[PDB]
């Protein structure tokens, strides 16, 4: 089983920076992807970032250029570096870890407020 | 020895069952024993079949819910979505080829109207009661007043349970972080069920031996069994050769306009390893290395697609399972109509994804398929007699497609 | 038109089904079609009915467990505890009025002993097996040695499942923080089931069209249906007029000794909005504003009670559902004894609590009610042909009761 | 009085039921009532029976999963493992002694072949369908062509559910931290079921009164029932005396080679407290103090083993339950073959572990046993007539075996 | 779905003050009431404080006058201000959030010790 | 219901010391044992330490003499004192609380890295 530990988040002034961390601990047979989704109040969740085995990454349209997802390959942890934050970035951020066609793990979610 | 202890014990069990059945039949026989001893003689095999049938329900439901919930669009991207479609299409083609070859060449050879059969299929695909579906299925008979009347008869609605588990998993995928508790619940239930499955597999050799002994005692012409078994092996190997040398290379050429046999020559050593070890997991590192160095596939494609295909894309297993289902249907003198063929293909396409990249990984999925089409499961002990051969041909076909898919995606990356 | 698109599609499907049935009856008919083509002709509607029947069990059980577990005494206080009883009593009165009017006026008009019926009802309220109750219920027949012999017969014990879910939810409420895992489990199962329900509703127009076409093909004189359907509408509207102009004002006067029609004149504009939009959620803000300003209800009463009543207290929906159940029973030539009437009232009260504050929110609850008393669900396609009209009167009656309950509680506060 | 209000209410209900039955029998009997009035008269007891049968399934499954999953090797060590083995062995011996004495003395006295019976037992131990086992069990009949044919017939497969719950709990124990969610889920379901059980027990006196009245009305000779009840008490007390004065001291001497009666003299006051209070929990502190001081048992053994044995080790409850099962079988003119005796022993050994250390703790487990062997549960109202006596003698046997267990383990610590 | 985050518990001296906070994050259709219950060792759980939509509040009999429940209407958070704490106030405190006749959310609980 | 709260763990240099704590909160009828297991990457669960009612203790073979389990009988808490930590002591540590033949509670696990 996998346990997801989230760190980072909180209140940040516009134009500030954050560094979210999602660490997976335990045993998974084949971790295929790891990433972040976000849900703003009243809207559906949207992809923020994802990094997959082999090194490929994808980003949401709104956060391209500013957000950067990276992986500490030693401990199966991912880092979301958020720069030039806007007030529209205020949301609950959920990290997930996916073994495709086997199972998915979702985080509890961390609030990020930009104001 | 200790690495393949279970497979060796399965073969030893089938040999001992043959010897015990021949000894019982030659010295006395079924008539000498009578029903009072025949019933108790075959009982351990019945107990094994009973345990398998009991474990089928939680395994199918939980694993399919988990597999459907995990299809996150961002985790796959365009490349993983296209790879998954390729995997599904090629598994369906392998299943169809296996069924067709086992129908044309008949290794096993020695009521309801068509519209009602299709309507019964649609009714079972969408059951009216989830609890009833665990032990009953909809069937239509006719009353002469021929008015068709249908009701629920005994027999677990495996197809309806599969469809419900997939749809529920898609709903959990749509809920996302909100469906987390249910996703964990079903994943952990699946893990507990797999522990039970391992214990049942440890018991399996005794049940298999007594199943084989009972079948040998009940049968008169044993050499005919060996003839049919040889024809079944020939059907399986021919299907594997056709899929691996004609169908998949043709698909690769149609999507790439390059030589598929040069690509296959780039992966000869991993294919030899797949044959020798009969394991897709043991083939994966060398396969990734050869596909990257010899065939020029980028690491961000190989190191993503090949590990997924090593588990989910099993064309050889699907072809073998469909051939085995048709072969057992022909041995049992059952008639396979279009509804049964559709059920075989659908359950095989799901079970090939659910099969494991280990030796004899597709036997339990075959039991699931036979239960899905109400076919005798005790005949599995016959095909288990030759799996050490057939499975080795499956692995070569299981790891080949993953390679040709990767080279099929890299080309697109090279063209965009 | 993008909003309420599903309602438009249901009405369009009803029209298309009428046209299809008339065309088939004219150019040929059921006799020309034969049973072979007739059974396949109505099949999509049967598939819709099977899907509706399938989602009933998880939906009812999970929603009722959650509803019962959430009745925290501190969260309600004395005011909410009295408001919930007022809601329950008025919903029961609306259901009884609807049943009585439909029995007296006979909109749809063109065995077991009494004690045994009551005893079977009691046996089904307390089922002896939870798993069996999902697909069977107890019934008593007679053997002439006339001694009654009873057994479990086919048909989901909806009433027993409702009672078990409520009692289990009360146990979870007693456990409190200790029952948190089970509360989350059943809540998330309910959410996944609701996703499935929303998927079913998108298929519903096709099934409804074919259900209507099949009924029209079977019917001899179609013009008679519109004579009964119209009468059905009358029985609904009259009921809404009696509950809303006589019963509720009488209760308000008896508890307040004040003019109820001055209160209604204070809330006329939200009532007009409720009729126009056919939605309680849309009229809730206006209702709170008018009840606070025009009627002088304190904000700590309105802003607490009216949002709960907007979802929970639905007298119009209950009256409509009971009238529809009796109307369908009369159309189907079925007989309603006291046991079936009691089941109708109980399931209707629970479903009116469970009905949504959206246009046509009570249709699925009506399907549950009809399934609870073994009535034909395919007749629902008749009542949703005029739901655009009945549902607006339902919404008016649904919001008026909330307003009058808030006024009654405000008077009690002012007197203390 | 308020502490034992429920026991007093059960005895009062038995007395009132006797009075009602005698009054009705004198005033015309069942003939004057007629079948309809008799059924309505006995219905409240049938409702209680239905409630008990309904809560049986979740209680057994969840409690056994939790009990199996908690058998952590490190939490037990060598001492707890040996103590658990000792508890199991002595409970099996007490159950066997009770069955043997009830068969030899015949307190209640006034088709299928052996091999097929054993095969049916094996098939029910390993059910082929978990959902079906909740309400059906496998049985073999014979058809004359006599060849045995078997199928699933009505009647919940309690033995199969027990075995599955144990094996699933053992799988969860192997998963450890990974089975945490399932362990919590089944624990909380068991707690909610226990809340329902307490509510049902509060209803129970009303049902018991009518069960007793309906039994008294049917019988002609009521005086014979009292003699049979007196013989049942004698059988129970004789079993308790033999187990507590001969079998357990013999085991202690065989493993220890010193006087067991000196050890029992060391604990006379806790035994007197166990008789007086009829509670093992109220005996535990004084028992620990007396064992440690008089018998010289180290605190690390007493303060670990004795609290566990106060709950899980109940030889008196098991002996009483087996005697009661055989007594009820003899009262109902049912025949107990070896399969039913095996089922009685297994269910009783599980249930005495599951029984509570409170007055009348074993009655519900007795109902579970009777349902497991398809015996009439309504006869329990007779046993409840004398439990206030028998249960007290059970408590003395329940707390003695723990003490002699601890004193046994201490000896090994002294030897090593 | 609602996630409840509790803060502000621990050890305090008699006559001291504490400020518990229960924050609900996520989506709920209609929050009707939010509050605190407490369970002392060996006793049944008892109501501490409720605040409901519309502003009405209720308190347990023991804590009336000393405890005050308040709402941050901006971020859907409740605060329990405990003043003049006494040894009898030592208990596990659970916050809950209720949608009446729909569902209830219970917190994990915070230990409060007064000694 | 029992809730297990773990504290301690993290990164420690070889030869360093750590003090894990597992505290049980809530109601359990009869706590029979409390202890720690550990799982290293790639290996199976192994017993670290256990303390039972009555005072008896047991330890894993590799950790005997260095680790010491103790109980604060006041608040039903156990402490694992790890001394002379070695790189082989790097694992996820799970505490558990057991009522024998009734139920078991497992902790979420704390990572311990000795490097
Ligand atoms: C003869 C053969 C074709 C029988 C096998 C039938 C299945 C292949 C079909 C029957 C019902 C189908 C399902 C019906 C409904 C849906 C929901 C649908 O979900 C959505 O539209 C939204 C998805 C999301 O938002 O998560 C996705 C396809 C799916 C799972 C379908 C997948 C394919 C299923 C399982
Ligand atoms: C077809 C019609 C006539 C059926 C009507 C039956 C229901 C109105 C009854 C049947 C069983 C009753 C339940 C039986 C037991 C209980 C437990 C009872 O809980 C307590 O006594 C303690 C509550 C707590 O501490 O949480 C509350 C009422 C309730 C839910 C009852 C509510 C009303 C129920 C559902
Ligand atoms: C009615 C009478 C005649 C027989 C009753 C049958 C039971 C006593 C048997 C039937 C199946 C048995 C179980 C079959 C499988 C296992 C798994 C086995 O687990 C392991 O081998 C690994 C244990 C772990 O790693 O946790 C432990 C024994 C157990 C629970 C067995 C315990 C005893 C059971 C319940
Ligand atoms: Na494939
Ligand atoms: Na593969
Ligand atoms: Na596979
Ligand atoms: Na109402
Ligand atoms: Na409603
Ligand atoms: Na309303
Ligand atoms: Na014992
Ligand atoms: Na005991
Ligand atoms: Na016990």
């Amino acid at each position: 089983q996998v346990q997801l530990v989230e760190s980072g988040g909180g209140l940040v002034q516009p134009g500030g920076s954050l560094r979210l961390s999602c660490a997976a601990s335990g045993s998974i047979f084949r971790l295929d992807a790891m990433g972040w989704y976000r849900q703003a109040p009243g809207k559906q969740r949207e992809l923020v970032a994802v990094i997959r085995s082999g090194g490929s990454t994808d980003y949401g349209d709104s956060v391209k250029g500013r957000f950067t997802i990276s992986r500490d390959n030693a401990k199966n942890t991912v880092y979301l570096q958020m720069n030039s934050l806007k007030p529209e970035d205020t949301a609950v951020y959920y990290c997930n870890a996916v073994q495709i066609l086997k199972t998915i793990y979702w985080g509890q979610g961390t609030q990020v407020t930009v104001s | 020895l200790r690495a393949n202890l279970l497979v060796l014990l399965t073969v030893v069990a089938v040999v001992a069952g043959v010897a015990l059945g021949l000894g019982v039949s030659g010295a006395g026989g079924a008539l000498a024993l009578g029903p009072e001893r025949l019933s108790a003689f075959v009982f351990p095999g019945e107990l094994l079949l009973r345990l398998l049938r009991m474990i089928i329900l939680p395994l199918v439901v939980c694993s399919l819910i988990g597999g459907a919930a995990s299809l996150d669009p961002g985790a796959l991207g365009r490349l993983g979505a296209w790879a998954l479609l390729f995997f599904l299409v090629t598994t369906l083609l392998a299943s169809a080829l296996g069924v067709g070859l086992a129908l044309a060449l008949q290794p096993g050879a020695a009521s309801k109207e068509v519209l009602d059969s299709f309507l019964d299929l649609a009714r079972n695909i969408f059951p009216s009661n989830l609890v009833s579906a665990a032990f009953r299925s909809y069937s239509t008979t006719y009353e002469e007043r021929k008015v068709p009347v249908g009701q629920e008869v005994e027999g677990m609605n495996i197809l309806g349970l599969v469809v419900f588990a997939i749809v529920f998993g898609v709903a959990l995928r749509k809920l996302g972080p909100e469906g987390e508790l249910l996703i964990r619940f079903f994943n952990s239930f699946n893990e507990a069920t797999m522990v039970l499955v391992s214990w049942i597999m440890w018991y399996a050799p005794v049940g298999i031996m007594f199943l084989v002994a009972g079948k040998i005692v009940e049968m008169e012409d044993v050499g005919l069994l060996f003839a049919r078994l040889g024809k079944y092996i020939l059907c399986c190997l021919l299907g594997h050769a056709i899929h691996g040398l004609l169908v998949l290379p043709l698909i690769y050429f149609l999507f790439t306009r390059k030589n598929p046999y040069r690509f296959l020559w780039g992966i000869v050593t991993p294919l030899a390893t797949a044959f020798g070890t009969s394991s897709s997991s043991a083939t994966l590192p060398l396969m990734m290395k050869c596909v990257e160095e010899n065939n020029g596939v980028a690491k961000h494609i190989s190191r993503f697609i090949l590990p997924i295909g090593a588990t989910v894309n099993m064309d050889g297993a699907a072809l073998f399972q469909c051939v085995a289902a048709v072969f057992i249907a022909q041995l049992s003198q059952q008639s396979l109509d279009f509804v049964k063929i559709i059920t075989i293909l659908v359950t095989a396409t799901a079970s090939s994804v659910g099969a494991a990249g280990i030796p004899a990984g597709g036997v339990l999925t075959l039991a699931i398929i036979l239960e899905a089409v109400n076919l005798p499961v005790d005949h599995i002990s016959l095909i288990l007699a030759v799996d050490w051969l057939v499975d080795r041909s499956c692995t070569v076909l299981n790891v080949e497609g993953d390679a040709l898919g990767a080279g099929l995606l890299q080309n697109y990356v090279d063209r965009t």
